[PDB]
């Protein structure tokens, strides 16, 4: 039983165990979020079919790992689902061929969130998984651990919705105009959806967010939000309504605002953050 | 050029500063006891006092300096004192120039000298003053008189 | 010449002038005579002697007989018996009040308790092409009150845009001439000698460089000498006399000296009395933190901190800044700072080189905690150089480099709320250049700007401004270029322009009646070098009599840069009125088009009532003058006194002289004055009344006699009906200002006699001047 | 220390006064000023009015002195009229003698709307040279006064002459040929060296 | 947060608006008496520019003077008067030769501000001669 991958592969240490470094792609799903789809990363043949026949099942206690290892979700083993972290024992797997077929298996995720996020780094762990290795020659039988590991900087979904882009920054022109913020919201599912804003706020109104500019900023100058014709405080729940498959824009905007009373010349910066709510 | 700021000014030509000096005699009788001496008898401790032309003007280059005042009846050289019974009897007060040579008292402005002065830096004039005796003997009395400076400008 | 010892009751001199006369009794002492006088410390000090130059004279008696000539060193004395006099040679150096400008501090009028408003309303209204209309208007408001010796103050406007009222300052001042310094009480700011500009609302106990005369204000060098006998001390400087005093013999010091560093070195000859000269030069440099040598500069300030952010706090601090002046031009200084959150300590030292060029070099260490409570300690150095007039005329006025660390910060750093202004960036090192260069008789060469750099950033703040001024005859040959290069932006903005100003003035005849004598031609040519090219033709100049109404009218073209053109065109007013000023401007930009408008003004409420005119300026002058009308004050453009007789005169200098001149040619014909030029010697805020007794009526000149013979010369003649009087001169004639057309009038000469009375026809009330004649009574 | 505001002062017909500043810069001495107007041939024959002809100073003070015109339009207006101005100080309080203080100025009566700019009156000065002295002629309706008379490298005499007139000076054989000199201003100011052109 | 939106801004200082463009000073009749000796000045006469209607993010303006000099310093006289010249000085006791600048704080509240200078005359040399004063300050702002 000899596996193998494309892509990036690990270096197996102590036996028949090891890592493995996989491309990410998680796309949010209907119902559960799907994380990694290891029955397009890994391949294993089997190098005496005409001799042997291997038999590989996935044990219980296999979970996730590292900064997922306080998730939980499902898991397709073989086209079936299973719920993860796995309770129990799972069906086996034969493997008695030379040409390399794929392992059926695929890590999901259950929502627990409305939008929300967690950024995954080349090179920390995903989630630790328990092989069990069985044969019909003899009854030797082995347990072993395959962890998981990524190569490329991806964030997973937490919600039933995702955005555009999770980090955007924008430019305003120099002073007073104001610049169209490009931030779309889709939904896999029909939800009612709701945002609201958070940061460091200068008035009692909480309008206004304070410039935390770096290099010599200005003052007496602030930045507020603004969608339609309306000012978006902060702490305060704005509604969307019915977010179907079509991406719909927030409809925000950018703009200067005056917070105390003498206006020095300068750049001015405002670093402002928003949280998704289900209503 | 956003904004100009634009000086106009004059500067007016300015006289002179006249300072008189009051002069005061002492002598206490000592030539007119002993002289007694014709109707020339101009030999008296003679008193330097100056006029002071200070501060002046720029323009001030030149001017005609002369004294005015009572003569007396018997030299019309000379200033006559008060005719008062506590004055003295034959004296009359003769007005010497720096070069110790007697100033024509009650002189037209014909007869005056141009006296050139500084533009500009202080001038001073120095003259001198004696007793000259006209009748004789000298009473002894009070020596009290008044004249007038004209200063009369180029 | 000489008599037998004994007391004498004679007229006591010094250095040959006299002072007073006592009985001066004689001892047997080691003199010319053989003589020496005993006289007191109470006599000496009344005389011209400066006790507490003497150390050594405040432990002797009140009447005890002071060894002048053995206490005190080259003095003497002598008697002479011949002319009844006491010939006295005390140094200059042992006297007082050396100073020429001096004014006593008896002579400084503190004012009248009067009310004050100062107006200022402006405000434009724009017409943009594309957009729409744009109203501004903006109502300033300077209440102020004057007490005795407070002075009260309280600054307020109002807004409007296309809306109440906003508070500026509040403060209440005093100047303690005991201390010679002032008070301020409420909001107010601090200087930025040591430390930097601090806006505050408290108390400062400062001193006042105003109150020092003119010939003492400044670094200068005090020039010490000791003369052997009676010398003649003159000093020149770039070829001309600057100084000259004659001196008594012994030591001497000159703490005079007009401040003047860009005249070259002193040139000092001490000529005695036979001829020997003793001549040395003392080199001259001065820079702006050198204290004259005695003179103690100091600013104590205790308040909150106002800036007037939102996103600032209001520490409470202290703030104690003193300079000294020291012998040699040598100058140490150093205040200190104590807060809540923040500490500063300061040492200044500097000295004139001269030869080399004056120095001062201080450092300033600050004990600092930013709002995130970091503490961060660091210290501040500063260099600032300067040398006078060279030969080739050179003069570099200042070289100034300021080096702070890393951990150094501000107090005005440690007054925020929040941390990411920015204590992350401070600044590290700057460095201020300004040099000036004549290039001949009619051009000069200007050169100055800033360098900047923070800490972290490899980013650099740049400014640079040089220029060129020729002067052909009449006309100003003006050509400058500027550059300003941010650190937190992009690009450098610099600008290329030259200008031609051509008056008028010196092109016709310097007696010409036209109007076109009073203005000027000014053309400009504008380039940025990126594009940019704009050109400006414009004429300005004065109308009226007393030339108060300003015209201006410039038009030209602007195009280029990004891509946007269109010709220019202004015209601007301004007038000031003896009841107020006013502005209107009018602006021309094809794709732009406003109206300026603006009209300011002065109110005092003194006692005799209420006076208008032109905008208050700290120290204004009341003129009183009851029964003048249209009344111009010389050396005063624009002030005329109202219908009341009554004026307020807008500039005015502290603790020195204002000479308050009416110009008798506008007088009223019916109206005179007994003197028309006074002097005014008014504190710092003060305002003080210059009255002008005035006479309405008939000037009349009477010629009285009495038993066939005109009244003497000196005969003091009073009016029963008017205040009026006058004086009887030759021939019996007097003069009478603001008469009655008939009154009874009172003449009295000896120990009143004379009782005259007339009725002038009224028929000649035309006439400036009637003459008549009248008798008397007994 | 009384002085004067002006050396000269002129008198435009038709004016009604003119200013003239007496300052004494003297804090303790007190001084009686007396001022009137004296013609041509040094008598007040009341052709001026001062105002005040007469009154005190105590101490370092000033005063505008107003001068009247009292003529009526009774003088010749074809050329200046000559009048003296006298301003006398008397000091105010032992055997003394007290001086008295006359500031002595001219006074030119200057009609109205003449022919001649006064500034063109100085070259129009024409000579007569004959023995031991030189005559000055004067057809400008301006009293010019000539001063630094330098006949080559000698100095001569002061000299003022009327207008219309003429005045002749002192003139040694024993100096230099070509004749300079130089007139004084409305203002007291020297005008610029000139030559001298006779006959 | 779910997303983070850094918003970057930018505040310039624009040109505010001229309102005194040819400020006249007149110092009236000086006499020769007065500044005869070496160091003598006349008296001061307060004078004032007033820029109105500075745009927002404008808080400080710089003035740059200029103008002609002689071999005193200070600016020279165009006029007839000689040995005299005119010095340029700040309501706090500063020289302001052919060149040096000053900055002033803008009042927030009407959007505009002044400069307060004064103006005298003055001679180094001594001696100032009768003539005529003719001068002329060049100066150009710089907003901040």
């Amino acid at each position: 039983f000899a596996c193998k991958t494309a892509n990036g592969t690990a270096i197996p240490i102590g036996g028949g165990s090891a890592n493995v470094y996989v491309n990410l792609a998680p796309v949010v799903n209907v119902g559960q979020n799907l994380v990694v789809d290891l029955s397009t990363q890994i391949f294993c043949h089997n190098d005496y079919p005409e001799t042997i026949t291997d038999y590989v099942t996935l044990q219980r206690g296999s979970a996730y790992g590292g900064v997922l290892s306080n998730f939980s979700g499902t898991v397709k083993y073989s086209g079936s689902s299973y719920p993860f972290p796995t309770t129990s024992e799972t069906p086996r797997v034969v493997y008695n061929s030379r040409t390399d077929k794929p392992w059926p298996v695929a890590l999901y995720l259950t929502p627990v969130s409305s939008a929300g996020g967690v950024a995954i780094k080349a090179g920390s762990l995903i989630a630790v998984l328990i092989l069990r290795q069985t044969n019909n020659y003899n009854s030797d039988d082995f347990q072993f651990v395959w962890n998981i590991y990524a190569n490329n900087d991806v964030v997973v979904p937490t919600g039933g919705c995702d955005v555009s882009a999770r980090d955007v920054t924008v430019t305003l022109p120099d002073y007073p105009g104001s610049v169209p913020i490009p931030l779309t919201v889709y939904c896999a599912k029909s939800q009612n959806l709701g945002y609201y804003l958070s940061g460091t706020t200068a008035d009692a109104g909480n309008s206004i967010f304070t410039n935390t500019a770096s290099f010599s900023p200005a003052q007496g100058v602030g930045v507020q939000l603004t969608r339609n014709g309306t000012i978006i405080p902060a702490n305060n729940t704005v509604s969307l309504g019915a977010v179907g498959t079509s991406a719909v824009s927030l409809g925000l905007t950018a703009n200067y605002a005056r917070t105390g009373g003498q206006v020095t010349a300068g750049n001015v910066q405002s670093i402002i953050g928003v949280t998704f709510v289900y209503q | 050029a956003d904004s100009t700021i634009t000086i106009r000014g004059y500067v007016r030509d300015n006289g002179c500063s006249v300072a008189a000096e009051s002069t005061n005699f002492t002598v206490d009788l000592m030539e007119n006891a002993a002289k007694q001496f014709n109707n020339i008898g101009a030999t008296t401790p003679v008193v330097p006092f100056r006029i002071l032309l200070s501060p002046c003007g720029n323009a001030v280059s030149a001017v005609k300096v002369g004294f005015t005042g009572v003569a007396d009846s018997h030299n019309a050289n000379l200033l006559a004192l008060e005719n008062t019974v506590s004055a003295a009897s034959g004296l009359g007060i003769q007005l010497l120039n720096e070069q110790q040579n007697q100033i024509p008292l009650n002189a037209p402005s014909s007869a005056l000298s141009w006296t050139t002065l500084t533009p500009g830096k202080p001038n001073t004039l120095n003259f001198y003053a004696r007793l000259m005796a006209t009748q004789v003997p000298v009473t002894a009395g009070h020596i009290n008189a008044t004249a007038t400076f004209t200063l009369e400008y180029q | 010449q000489e008599l037998p010892p004994g007391t004498y009751r004679v007229d006591i001199y010094l250095n040959n002038g006299y002072m007073a006369t006592r009985d001066v009794t004689f001892n047997t002492g080691d003199s010319e005579q053989g003589i020496v006088p005993c006289l007191t410390r109470a006599q000496l000090a009344s005389m011209g002697l400066n006790t507490a130059s003497v150390a050594g004279m405040n432990l002797l008696a009140d009447d005890a007989c002071v060894p002048l000539t053995t206490m005190v060193q080259d003095a003497t004395a002598h008697l002479d018996v011949g002319q009844q006099r006491l010939n006295l040679t005390i140094p200059q150096a042992f006297m007082s009040n050396r100073a020429r400008g001096y004014i006593p501090p008896e002579l400084w009028d503190p004012g009248i308790n009067a009310g004050l408003l100062n107006y200022n309303f402006s405000g434009n209204s724009v017409q943009n092409r594309i957009g729409g209309n744009s109203h501004y208007a903006y109502l300033n408001l300077q209440s102020g009150l004057n007490i005795g010796a407070w002075r009260l103050r309280d600054n307020t406007t109002w807004s409007y845009n296309s809306n109440k009222w906003q508070h500026i300052n509040t403060w209440l001042e005093r100047d303690i001439i005991p201390l010679r310094s002032r008070l301020t009480l409420g909001d107010g700011y601090t200087q930025g000698d040591i430390f930097d500009g601090i806006n505050f609302r408290g108390a400062q106990l400062a001193s006042d460089d105003n109150m020092l005369p003119d010939s003492q204000r400044g670094f200068a060098p005090v020039i010490h000498g000791i003369a052997r006998g009676t010398a003649q001390v003159t000093i020149k400087q770039n070829g001309y006399d600057i100084y000259n005093s004659t001196v008594p013999p012994g030591p001497f010091t000159i703490n005079d000296i007009y401040a003047a560093g860009n005249s070259g070195d002193l040139q000092v000859t001490i000529k005695e009395a036979d001829g020997s000269t003793q001549i040395f030069t003392v080199p001259y440099s001065s820079v702006p933190l050198l204290q004259r040598e005695g003179h103690t500069r100091y600013s104590i300030t205790a308040g909150e901190y106002r800036s007037g952010n939102a996103q600032q706090e209001k520490p409470r601090f202290f703030q104690s800044t003193l300079l000294h002046g020291l012998p040699a031009g040598w100058t140490i200084y150093g205040g200190t700072q104590l807060a809540d959150r923040y500490r500063a300590f300061n040492f200044g030292i500097g000295k004139n080189m001269g030869a080399l060029g004056a120095l001062s070099v201080d450092m300033t260490q600050a004990n600092s905690t930013l709002p995130d409570d970091s503490q961060h300690d660091g210290q501040s150095v500063r260099f600032l150089y300067n040398k006078s007039l060279n030969e080739s005329g050179t003069n570099i006025q200042l070289v100034g480099y300021r080096y702070s660390t890393s951990g150094y910060f501000n107090f005005a750093d440690t007054t925020y709320s929040r941390m990411n202004y920015n204590l992350a960036y401070n600044k590290r090192g700057k460095l201020q250049l300004t040099v000036t260069q004549q290039l001949g008789r009619t051009s000069t060469l200007y050169l100055s700007g800033s360098h900047q750099t923070y800490w972290g950033t490899s980013n650099v703040d740049e400014q640079f401004q040089a220029g060129l001024n020729t002067a052909f005859e009449d006309i100003n040959w003006t050509l400058s270029y500027s550059l300003t290069k941010n650190a937190w932006q992009k690009g450098r903005d610099q600008m290329l322009a030259l200008n031609v100003n051509i008056p008028f003035s010196h092109w016709l005849r310097s007696d010409s009646k036209s109007q076109w004598r009073h203005a000027s031609a000014s053309y400009s040519m504008s380039h940025d070098l990126n594009g940019r090219m704009t050109n400006l033709a414009g004429v300005y100049g004065t109308l009226l009599e007393d030339n108060n109404l300003s015209y201006s009218v410039q038009t030209g073209y602007a195009g280029g840069g990004d891509g946007n053109s269109g010709s220019t065109g202004y015209a601007t007013l301004n007038y000031r009125g003896g009841y107020g000023n006013a502005n209107i401007g009018y602006s021309h930009s094809d794709d732009i088009k406003q109206l300026y408008y603006g009209v300011s003004g002065g109110v005092l409420a003194h006692a005799n009532g209420v006076t208008l005119g032109q905008p208050l300026n700290d120290t204004v002058v009341l003129v009183k003058a009851p029964g003048a009308k249209d009344a111009k004050v010389e050396n005063q453009t624009g002030v005329r006194t109202d219908w009341r007789g009554y004026a307020v005169l807008p500039y005015a200098t502290e603790y020195r002289e204002n000479r308050v001149a009416l110009d008798t040619n506008t007088l009223a014909d019916n109206v005179d004055l007994d003197n028309a030029v006074a002097n005014v010697v008014p504190t710092r805020g003060a305002i003080v009344r210059a009255e002008f007794k005035a006479r309405v009526g008939i000037k009349l000149l009477m010629t009285l006699t009495h038993n066939n013979k005109p009244l003497p010369f000196g005969a003091m003649v009073t009016s029963e009906s008017s205040q009026s009087s006058g004086i009887v001169a030759d021939n019996g004639q007097v003069y009478l200002s603001g008469m009655p057309l008939a009154g009874k009038v009172q003449v009295k000469w000896g120990e009143a006699h004379c009782v005259a009375n007339y009725q002038l026809p009224p028929e000649s009330q035309q006439q400036l001047l009637t003459q008549l004649s009248a008798e008397c009574r007994s | 220390g009384v002085a004067l505001g002006a050396t000269r002062v002129i008198y435009p017909a038709g004016q009604k006064q003119e200013q003239l500043a007496v300052t004494n810069n003297d804090e303790n001495s007190t001084y009686l000023i007396q001022s009137w107007v004296e013609n041509a041939d040094g008598v007040k024959d009341g052709r001026f009015i001062v105002t005040p002809p007469l009154f005190a100073m105590k101490g370092k003070k000033e005063n505008t002195l107003r001068i009247l015109d009292a003529t009526n339009n009774q003088l010749p207006q074809d050329r200046e009229s000559l009048f003296w101005m006298n301003v006398k100080a008397i000091p105010s309080m032992e055997n003394t003698l007290q001086l008295a203080i006359i500031s002595r100025i001219k006074l030119y009566y200057r009609p109205a709307k003449l022919a001649l700019p006064p500034d063109q009156a100085a070259e129009k000065l024409r000579f007569r040279r004959s023995a031991n002295s030189l005559t000055l002629i004067n057809p400008t309706p301006y009293y010019l006064t000539v001063t630094e008379l330098n006949a080559g490298t000698r100095v001569l005499e002061n000299a003022l002459v009327p207008p219309m007139g003429e005045s002749t000076v002192k003139l040694p054989s024993d100096a230099g040929s070509n004749i300079t000199y130089r007139t004084i201003n409305d203002y007291g100011a020297l005008t610029p060296k000139m030559t001298g052109v006779m006959e | 947060a779910d997303v983070t939106i850094t918003v970057n801004g930018k505040v310039v200082a624009k040109p505010c608006t001229v309102s005194t463009t040819n400020a006249t000073v007149d110092l009236g009749d000086l006499y020769s008496f007065s500044l005869m000796s070496a160091g003598a000045a006349s008296a001061w006469h307060d004078v004032a520019l007033e820029l109105t209607n500075c745009p927002v993010g404008t808080s400080r303006v710089t003035a740059s003077f200029s103008g002609a000099a002689d071999s005193t310093g200070y600016y020279k006289n165009q006029g007839t008067a000689q040995n005299i010249q005119l010095e340029l000085q700040d309501d706090s006791g500063n020289t302001l030769n052919t060149g040096a600048t000053k900055t002033v704080q803008v009042d927030d509240s009407s959007q505009s501000a002044h400069f307060p200078l004064q103006v005298r005359a003055l001679t180094v040399n001594g001696g100032a001669t009768q003539g005529t004063i003719q001068a002329v300050i060049s100066i150009t702002y710089t907003y901040s």
